[PDB]
């Protein structure tokens, strides 16, 4: 039982680290996203403004 | 050189524009026919031909 409890607690640590990682990469993709929003503004604005 | 415009934030949502006048443009036979139909606007046959 102490085996399972200790290993499980350290597993909780492991999982929280995972939450950290995925949180970082996610916010990174959020920035990527907003940038690409600006990109579409620059593809509409680079519609040659028609010509 | 179709003076298109871009409208939609999605694709193909464009307009077509037509701009053709010039001082050498007059009676539209097809084009500047000869001394007439463009060039009475330009050359103005009323010199002494018209007398």
């Amino acid at each position: 039982m102490r085996g399972q409890i200790r290993g499980l607690e350290m597993a909780s640590k492991n999982s929280q680290d995972g939450i950290s990682l995925i949180q970082t990469a996610e916010g990174a993709l959020t920035e990527t996203h907003a940038i690409l929003q600006r990109v579409r503004e620059l593809v509409v604005q680079a519609g040659n403004t028609g010509t | 050189k179709n003076l298109v415009f871009q409208i939609g934030a999605n694709a193909t949502q464009q307009i077509s524009v037509n701009i053709e006048d010039m001082g050498a443009d007059a009676l539209g036979i097809k084009e500047a026919d000869g001394s007439i139909a463009a060039l009475h606007s330009v050359n103005d046959l009323d010199v002494t031909k018209f007398a």
